[PDB]
């Protein structure tokens, strides 16, 4: 149904993580982290945060593009592997799927699964707020606050990024 | 903090984001503002050991407003009972709920 | 005085794009300090009523707080209209 | 040109926000009666669904405090129409 | 909902065209037709051998710079704050550091591709 | 305390630098022709690339070798003249002139 | 009669194929120069739908223009085999036809039809750009006479 | 652990086994002292192929000057010993 | 000559005009002859959701005016 | 009535893409002293129909060395995302009125790059791989610059909404106050859409056909359709950003007329440029943006954060 | 905790277990580190958004910033690893304590 869009997207979210966690060739591993990046952007979006959802998807699209260019250089062999071409990758891929299937089965039937934490299967929609906000996006206001409120966060983040450039220039210089 | 320099120099570096009842942009309140305010005001100064026992009610109420476990269990029980009664032709839906 | 116009003219003939970058960047960091309308910018932001203006309880000693939205008391946006 | 038009646009926004402010007191009043009407309807029906359960206090709170606690989506729309709930929860996010 | 339908329609249309492409034409498959193309002569070694990246250092920098847009895209909303003096200072501070990052890598032969 | 396992362990280098390894990675080899827009049709240019940098060019020619210099031996000095229109087939009368000046 | 309907589908597919011929970028010798001149403004082959493409897999016609040598023979067959069907071959000039001025040489294939099946033969050394354009326009007439769907129907 | 040491009896099995796999030598009359050319009838190249198998067997390079003298299985076992210092 | 190109551009131009026109008329067709409502912020959605209740026909574009109050 | 709207959007788009092929061939033809297609139908108007049918009744072939599943996904992923970029475009009313439409188009544009990486990688050819990694390099060149240019413009619009670009330009085009950014935005769209002098991934003169050398028949057609849908879509984007038309609620037709004409001329400029210049070298395309555009783009981003403040011209947030 | 929190925490564990169990490629184990960041990002975003913790809305953004300063750092060592050996196999990093 439609009331369970977030739960369905989260199931697909886990399936992508089982995807690249099996560690096929990073070409397919990068594909899995892009699929989960997209649906992960959907889940956040359905909770109200559209800027956050688009940001993570956008940032991971760029990052996984650099990984692709590196895979053809440092992480490639004559016969790249798929989820079917190894027993280790196949055994791990089917393992994670069954463990997700049994969680979806018990939560949707029992309505209460306790594994470390207690989880409730009534439906994600039961916790949403009822009232409306004002004439603005609440999450947008908070992200804008980074500059008026987060002065200390900007300074460290800006400094860390600047050193990040310097650091990789030293590491990769070689000789 | 290991070194509470901020208290010494009187400069707020990160305490503006520690709690969710602090001042927010455009005075937007959080969903559990009222409960977090009471727990913090109950447990100020007495210390953590005492607040673990004397402000226990105000912290259980807060923990309910966050995860709503004691609330979802109640709803869960009603739904279980209702689907049972409606399974044997004993529950008549009220008009507004459906129509 | 003879070497200042030799570095500038050397870069302008080799790095015209960089000259336009630093020159543009400089004005961004300087002009806001020198502008007289920068104060108005901050005042217009405070004038945008995002929240609801919750009223006050009249204790009887608040002559600076208006009794009606159309009273002389209280801040006015007359400066805004003429701006 | 761009600055004058933008400046004109800040004044238009204020005139738009003030009109909202003049209406909020009426919408707040309507929203209150709407929630309370729905909380009672959920309470009234629960009485006919937990009429036999031994250990059940109808309409009992889950908090220790007696303060007013704003109801969550599950409580307010307990058993309303399926499509009514979907637009109540995802109606704004999905409306484009 | 409306977005979902549009997404589902665009990709369904493309899939049908792919299905039609493979099932409408008359086919004639044999080994020499499906071999890899390298201008008429057989390739020497697989296309899966390592391919050197002469701009690896520029690629890594892209990650770090591509984050600045995450921290910079809020600026249109940030300009609406009542504390413009602080917001203005940090917006320029953040952009200025990005330029200093670029100028450091530029001078250090970072942007120059290797050989 | 040497054991069965650690019998073969060797002391680390005095200065911590291990000897570099031998030939590891080969340049990609690519056929830049003969069916290429820029190969003029008959140039099998076998290249060794490091990425896109060129490490070696090895022009293979003879895809258009027809044996003109041997076919000329069987033709009188006039029957062989037309062969020179087909050597630099973008400069026809310049090729004919060289042969005419030679005879 | 149902044979009429297929006879009108044949016209459509035959029209789409002769109207959108896409030669491969494949020339060998002097004849390839006259093939450029057919793309030049005076004759403008592109106005008949004829567009060169470099990739063999994106081509419909191979125009063998020039001499084929024993060293080049394996390469010509490969790119031909890599052309999806339907595919056509035009033999331009005398070297591509029967060996031409070099028939009796030792390094030359006597006729490009020993390596691939050829549809149209264009005579000349080189065939004028106008002569080649006559060949292509004759190839379109040969594609207009195909009755693939009228032959499948009568099977 | 440290692998078992090479012993002159261990080498002997390797050589004969390698020769046994060869399809031109008849297993019946292949003695540790039999001669490749005269006894087994192998020609020069047949002899060169055997020496190539021995390189694969023990994984080391044999120069052509030495292989010109390995005319019977015995000296092969001797030669392997001299390289690995298997006096045994 | 060059003006023989215009027929191609005219056909192409007519193809880019249909998407804009089709949406504009469809919007007015579905919303009783008025532009489709824009709800970018929760206040805008609250009023739009309130028109469904006030209209009484579950249509937020059926506007009820002074005739509806007495 | 929403499914009818989607069909009324994508179906005309495909027709426009089909006839853009004719326009380019006939325009490049006259700039080259030729006539272009004029034999297939009157003035070539049937030329696109002949090509489309020819491709889809041709034989598609999967190379022996290909990766089947990815080899077929790439064309599907290409065309589908090309038609997806159009849903939020105000003309003057968007099909999907996204509040963060500018971010959405940025993100989908990035995702569409992987239809090139996976097609070239799944082909398993060296020319197909060389082209795939020229797209990694090409995206690393413009992605950062193109994002910051949009940010600079949006500091005068006030929000990421695309429909708000119309309101911003109710008194004057944004090309006047921001002509330096338009110049760098136009070249970015040339590079982003893989067009000459920046059409390096395909690179006919150097890589035969680039990432799609192994693609034939219908699968090739989907790449060809996707590439031209981006050409039209990005020039529609350029017209909205910088040449904003005026919207009259009572006569929305007039907007679509002026809007379409501006998008045509911006599209003809793409053909005009392709017939005028040589091709950059894919390492120079990178130094063009990181060492010329990036220094200037960062400086102008600062100038557009300060300019509204020092002039009190900050736009409304809504 | 609603049923969504189960999947995001289930996803984090899958990435965590994936990281700890190397196969051969070092790049394959770098993705799992980036995968864990995505799980934490989503889980924080759901928690912060749900409770209307307005100022905390900037936390997930800051998280991504250092999420990529590791990826950049992680790829930097991978370049230096493959230079020494020609491939990013982890079995070649056995000079120490052996
Ligand atoms: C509310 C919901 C909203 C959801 C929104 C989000 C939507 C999802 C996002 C999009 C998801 C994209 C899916 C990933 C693409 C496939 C990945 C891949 O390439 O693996 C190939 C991989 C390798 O197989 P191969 O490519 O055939 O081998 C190469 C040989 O050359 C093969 O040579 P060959 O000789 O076998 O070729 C002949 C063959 C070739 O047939 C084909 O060409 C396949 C055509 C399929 C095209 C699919 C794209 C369209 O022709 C046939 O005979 C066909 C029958 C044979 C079976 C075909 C195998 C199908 C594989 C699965 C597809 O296949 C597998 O190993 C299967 C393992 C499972 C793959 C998925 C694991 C990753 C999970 C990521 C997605 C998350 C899960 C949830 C997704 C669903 C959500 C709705
Ligand atoms: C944008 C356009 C996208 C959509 C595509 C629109 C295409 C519109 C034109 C339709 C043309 C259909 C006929 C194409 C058949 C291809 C062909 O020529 O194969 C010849 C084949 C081969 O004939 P054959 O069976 O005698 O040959 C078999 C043996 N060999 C090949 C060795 C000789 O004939 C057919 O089978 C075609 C049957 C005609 C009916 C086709 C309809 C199929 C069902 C779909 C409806
Ligand atoms: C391969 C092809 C895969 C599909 C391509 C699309 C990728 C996902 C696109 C994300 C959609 C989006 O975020 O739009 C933002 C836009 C942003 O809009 P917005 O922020 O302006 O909010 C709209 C509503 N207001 C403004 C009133 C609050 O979202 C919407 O417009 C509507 C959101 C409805 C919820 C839709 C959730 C389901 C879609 C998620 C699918 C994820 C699949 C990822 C697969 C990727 C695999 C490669
Ligand atoms: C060399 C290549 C690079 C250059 C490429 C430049 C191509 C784009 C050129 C656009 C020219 C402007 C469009 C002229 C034709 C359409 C004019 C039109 O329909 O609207 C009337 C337009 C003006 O109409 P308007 O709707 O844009 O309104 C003007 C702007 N506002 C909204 C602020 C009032 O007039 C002209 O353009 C005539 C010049
Ligand atoms: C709760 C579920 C617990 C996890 C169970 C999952 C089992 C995963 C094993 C899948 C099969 C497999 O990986 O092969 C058997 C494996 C040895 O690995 P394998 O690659 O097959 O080595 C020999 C072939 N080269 O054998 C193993 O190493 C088993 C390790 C566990
Ligand atoms: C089967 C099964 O239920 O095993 C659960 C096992 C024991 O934990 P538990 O069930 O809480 O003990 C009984 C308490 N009444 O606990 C487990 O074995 C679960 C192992 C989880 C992996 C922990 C690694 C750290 C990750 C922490 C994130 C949260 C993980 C738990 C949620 C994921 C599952 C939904
Ligand atoms: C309140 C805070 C505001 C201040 C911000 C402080 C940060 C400023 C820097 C931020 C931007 C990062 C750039 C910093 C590095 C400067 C550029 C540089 O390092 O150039 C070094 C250059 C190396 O190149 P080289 O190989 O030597 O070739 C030339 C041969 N001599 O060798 C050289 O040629 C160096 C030559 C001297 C460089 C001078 C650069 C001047 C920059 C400031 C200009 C501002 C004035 C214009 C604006 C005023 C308004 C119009
Ligand atoms: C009155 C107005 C006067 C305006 C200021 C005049 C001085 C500007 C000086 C700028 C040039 C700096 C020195 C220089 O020319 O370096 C050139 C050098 C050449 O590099 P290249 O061409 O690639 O090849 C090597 C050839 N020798 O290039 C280099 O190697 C180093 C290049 C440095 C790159 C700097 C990048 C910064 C771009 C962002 C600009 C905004 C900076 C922040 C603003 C700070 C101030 C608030
Ligand atoms: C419910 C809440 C709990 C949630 C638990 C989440 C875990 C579910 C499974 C998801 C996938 C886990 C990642 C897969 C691990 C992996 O990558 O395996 C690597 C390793 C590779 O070994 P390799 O060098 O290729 O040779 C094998 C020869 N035996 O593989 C091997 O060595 C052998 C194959 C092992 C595959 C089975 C292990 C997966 C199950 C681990 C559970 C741990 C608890
Ligand atoms: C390896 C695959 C992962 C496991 C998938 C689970 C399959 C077993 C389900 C049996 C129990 C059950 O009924 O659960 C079904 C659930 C819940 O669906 P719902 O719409 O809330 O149904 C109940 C509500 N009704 C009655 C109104 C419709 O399905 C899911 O949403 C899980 C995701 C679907 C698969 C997405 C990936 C493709
Ligand atoms: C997924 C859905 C499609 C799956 C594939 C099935 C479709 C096959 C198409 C041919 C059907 C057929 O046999 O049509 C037969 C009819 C009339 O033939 P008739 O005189 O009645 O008998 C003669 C039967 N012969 C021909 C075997 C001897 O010819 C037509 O005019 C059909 C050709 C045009 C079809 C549209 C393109
Ligand atoms: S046929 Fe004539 S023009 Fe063509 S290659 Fe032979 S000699 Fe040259």
């Amino acid at each position: 149904m439609m009331l369970y869009i977030v739960f369905i997207l989260s199931v697909i979210f886990v399936m992508g993580f089982v995807g690249f966690s099996s560690k096929p060739s990073p070409i397919y591993g990068g594909l899995g982290l892009i699929v989960s990046g997209g649906v992960g952007c959907g889940i956040v979006l359905n909770f109200g945060g559209s800027f956050l959802g688009l940001m993570v998807f956008l940032i991971y699209l760029g990052g996984m593009m650099v990984v692709f260019g590196y895979t053809t250089a440092m992480a490639t062999e004559q016969y790249p592997e798929i989820w079917l071409s190894n027993k280790a990758v196949l055994g791990a891929f089917v393992t994670g799927l069954l463990m997700e299937f049994f969680m979806v089965y018990y939560v949707l039937k029992d309505k209460e699964v306790e594994v470390v934490f207690e989880f409730n299967g009534l439906g994600d929609w039961v916790i949403y707020d009822t009232g409306d906000s004002g004439f603005f996006s609440e999450e947008a206001m908070g992200i804008a606050a980074l500059y008026s409120y987060g002065t200390w966060l900007v300074i460290v983040t800006g400094w860390s990024l600047l050193i990040g450039v310097v650091v990789i220039m030293e590491i990769t210089r070689g000789n | 903090p290991f070194f509470d320099v901020q208290k010494r120099l009187g400069v707020d570096l990160d305490r503006w984001m520690t709690i969710q009842s602090a001042e927010q942009p455009h005075k937007i309140p959080s969903r559990c503002h009222a409960f977090e305010k009471e727990w913090i005001e109950c447990a100020h100064g007495i210390g953590s050991i005492r607040a673990e026992k004397e402000c226990k009610i105000e912290f259980e109420d807060f923990r309910e407003c966050l995860l709503r476990q004691k609330t979802m269990k109640r709803l869960h029980a009603i739904r279980r009972q209702r689907e049972k009664l409606i399974k044997e032709g004993k529950y008549t839906p009220p008009p507004h709920h459906s129509g | 005085a003879e070497r200042v116009a030799a570095f500038l003219k050397n870069v302008w003939a080799k790095e015209p794009v960089l000259v336009a970058s630093f020159a543009i960047a400089g004005l961004a960091v300087i002009l806001p300090t020198l502008s007289p309308y920068t104060k108005y910018s901050l005042m217009i932001n405070r004038a945008t009523p995002y929240n609801y203006p919750v009223p006050l309880r009249d204790d009887g000693n608040m002559p600076d707080v208006p009794s009606h939205p159309q009273d002389p008391q209280g801040p006015s946006l007359e400066w805004l209209k003429r701006l | 040109s761009m600055m004058k038009w933008n400046r004109e646009r800040r004044r238009l926004q204020i005139e738009d926000f003030e009109a909202r402010i003049a209406l909020m007191p009426l919408l707040q009043a309507e929203k209150d009666r709407r929630v309370l009407q729905m909380l009672r309807e959920n309470l009234e029906e629960e009485a006919t669904v937990m009429k036999d359960v031994p250990g059940w206090k109808v309409g009992e709170s889950v908090f220790h405090t007696t303060r007013w606690v704003t109801p969550m989506m599950g409580e307010l729309y307990g058993l309303r129409a399926s499509e009514e709930v979907l637009s109540a929860t995802y109606g704004f996010i999905w409306y484009t | 909902m409306n977005l979902m339908l549009a997404l589902l329609t665009n990709f369904t249309l493309a899939t049908l065209l792919v299905i039609i492409a493979f099932w409408l034409p008359q086919l004639n498959v044999y080994s020499e037709k499906t071999s890899p193309y390298e201008c008429g002569f057989d390739p020497m070694g697989s296309a899966r051998l390592p391919f050197s990246m002469k701009f690896f250092l520029v690629a890594i920098t892209f990650l770090l710079f591509d984050l600045e847009i995450a921290l910079l895209l809020p600026l249109p909303w940030a300009s609406q704050t009542a504390n413009l003096n602080t917001m203005l200072t940090m917006a320029l501070f953040l952009i200025i550091l990005l330029a200093v990052s670029l100028a450091y890598e530029w001078t250090q032969k970072g942007l120059e591709w290797t050989e | 305390y040497p054991t069965k396992e650690t019998a073969h362990w060797k002391p680390p280098p005095w200065n911590d630098v291990d000897p570099p390894k031998d030939t590891l990675v080969s340049n990609l080899t690519l056929n830049f022709g003969p069916q290429h827009p820029a190969a003029h049709g008959v140039l099998r240019l076998v290249m060794e690339l490091s990425g896109e940098m060129v490490r070696k060019c090895d022009p293979h020619i003879g895809l258009l070798h027809r044996g003109t210099e041997k076919l000329i031996e069987y033709k009188t000095y006039l029957q062989a003249l037309p062969y020179f229109d087909r050597l630099d087939y973008v400069s026809m009368m310049c090729n004919e002139q060289a042969y005419s000046l030679a005879v | 009669r149902g044979e009429y309907v297929v006879a009108k589908l044949d016209d459509l597919i035959n029209w789409a194929r002769r109207s959108s011929l896409w030669p491969m970028t494949f020339g060998l010798a002097c004849c390839a120069v006259e093939m450029m001149h057919m793309a030049a403004p005076r004759y403008d082959m592109d106005r008949f739908g004829v567009v060169f493409r470099a990739s063999p897999r994106q081509s419909d016609v191979m125009i063998v223009a020039g001499t084929l040598t024993n060293k080049m023979a394996p390469a010509l067959r490969k790119v031909y085999d890599q052309m999806p069907e339907p595919r056509y071959v035009v033999s331009m000039g005398s070297c591509a036809n029967g060996g031409g001025y070099y028939h009796y040489s030792y390094s030359v294939v006597r006729g490009c039809d020993r390596i691939v099946p050829v549809d149209i033969y264009v005579p000349g050394c080189p065939p004028t750009a106008e002569a080649l354009l006559y060949g292509i326009l004759q190839l379109q007439k040969k594609i207009k006479r195909e009755k693939r769907l009228r032959i499948w129907y009568r099977r | 652990s440290d692998a078992p040491p090479l012993t002159l009896e261990g080498i002997k099995d390797r050589v004969l086994y390698v020769l046994k796999l060869y399809d031109k030598i008849d297993p019946e009359k292949l003695s540790v002292n039999s001669h490749f050319m005269k006894d087994l009838g192998l020609d020069s190249l047949d002899q060169v192929e055997i020496i190539m198998a021995m390189e694969d067997e023990f994984g080391f390079e044999i120069p052509d000057i030495d292989a010109e003298k390995l005319m019977c299985p015995q000296e092969i076992v001797d030669y392997i010993a001299d390289k690995k210092d298997v006096y045994e | 000559m060059w003006f023989e190109v215009l027929p191609g551009i005219a056909v192409m131009g007519v193809c880019l005009f249909i998407p804009g026109m089709a949406t504009a008329r469809i919007h007015r067709f579905s919303n009783g002859g008025k532009e489709k409502r824009v709800a970018h912020y929760p206040y805008q959605w609250y009023l739009m959701e309130r028109d469904r209740r006030v209209s009484g026909v579950n249509r937020s574009y059926v506007s009820k005016g002074l005739e509806n109050i007495d | 009535m929403f499914m009818i709207n989607i069909l009324m959007l994508i179906i005309p788009i495909l027709l426009a893409v089909a006839f853009l092929t004719l326009v380019e061939r006939k325009v490049l033809g006259y700039m080259q002293l030729r006539k272009g297609p004029n034999v297939v139908g009157p003035y070539g108007l049937l030329q696109p129909i002949a090509d489309a049918i020819k491709l889809f009744i041709k034989e598609p072939l999967r190379p022996a060395t290909s990766s089947a599943s990815m080899f077929i996904l790439a064309p599907i992923m290409a065309l589908g995302l090309a038609l997806t970029m159009w849903i939020p475009l105000p003309m003057p009313y968007p099909l999907i009125n996204m509040n963060l439409g500018v971010l959405f188009m940025l993100a989908m544009s990035s995702l569409a790059v992987y239809s090139i990486l996976w097609s070239g990688w799944a082909s398993n050819s060296k020319y197909a791989l060389i082209g795939a990694l020229r797209a990694v390099a090409q995206t690393i060149s413009y992605e950062v610059t193109l994002a910051i240019i949009l940010l600079s413009v949006l500091l005068m619009s006030g929000s990421f909404t695309l429909s708000t670009l119309i309101t911003t330009q109710e008194q004057m085009w944004l090309i006047l106050p921001a002509w330096p950014l338009a110049m760098m935005w136009f070249i970015s769209t040339l590079a982003e859409t893989n067009r000459a002098p920046f059409d390096l991934t395909e690179g006919e003169s150097e890589l035969v056909s680039g990432f799609n050398v192994e693609y034939a028949a219908g699968p090739f057609a989907l790449f060809f359709m996707a590439e031209y849908a981006n050409i039209i879509m990005m020039n529609i984007f350029t017209a909205i950003l910088f040449l904003g038309t005026s919207h009259n609620p009572h006569m929305p037709e007039l907007y679509t007329i002026n809007f379409t004409i501006k998008s045509l001329l911006l599209t003809m400029s793409f053909l005009w440029i392709r017939a005028s210049y040589p091709r950059f070298r894919y390492d120079q395309l990178m130094h063009l943006l990181w060492k010329n555009f990036l220094p200037l783009t960062l400086a102008l981003c600062m100038w557009h954060v300060s300019l509204p403040i020092l002039t009190s011209g900050i736009p409304p947030q809504t | 905790m609603s049923m969504v929190y189960m999947n995001i925490m289930m996803a984090f564990t899958v990435s965590l277990v994936g990281l700890l169990m190397y196969r051969s490629h070092l790049m394959s184990s770098l993705l799992c580190l980036e995968g864990m960041m995505l799980s934490l990002f989503v889980m924080a975003a759901l928690t912060i958004l749900n409770s209307h913790f307005t100022l905390a809305s900037m936390m997930p953004i800051i998280l991504l910033v250092f999420a990529a300063c590791e990826a950049a750092l992680g790829l930097s060592l991978l370049v230096m690893v493959s230079n020494t050996y020609g491939t990013d196999y982890v079995q070649n990093l056995n000079l120490l304590q052996c």
